[PDB]
């Protein structure tokens, strides 16, 4: 806001975005999240339902990884 | 300029030349 009012100050509304956005300096996003992001395997139910091969939920010993 | 292009629509460093009606050693 402050920039977009110095900037009408002079008179030198889309360009007006572009020029702000690159003329400023911001936190980036990872500074202002909060949340965690995790991912569950897909379930062999639901793979033999749509005929699909589940290469996730399939267990596996210590030997079997390379 | 940056902002003049941007607003009016790889720009090098501008250069300064200087033009003086003075002294002459």
């Amino acid at each position: 806001s402050d920039r977009t009012n110095e900037i009408r100050s002079e008179n030198l509304n889309d360009a007006l975005r572009e020029v702000v956005e690159d003329e400023t300096e911001l936190f980036p996003p990872n500074l202002t999240r909060r949340y965690f992001l995790y991912f569950k395997p897909l379930s062999q139910n639901c793979a033999r339902r749509y005929r699909k091969k589940a290469i996730s939920s399939k267990p596996l010993s210590v030997r079997q990884i390379k | 300029a940056k902002r003049i292009s941007i607003l009016s629509r790889s720009l090098p460093t501008f250069q300064l030349i200087l033009n003086s009606n003075a002294n002459q050693i």
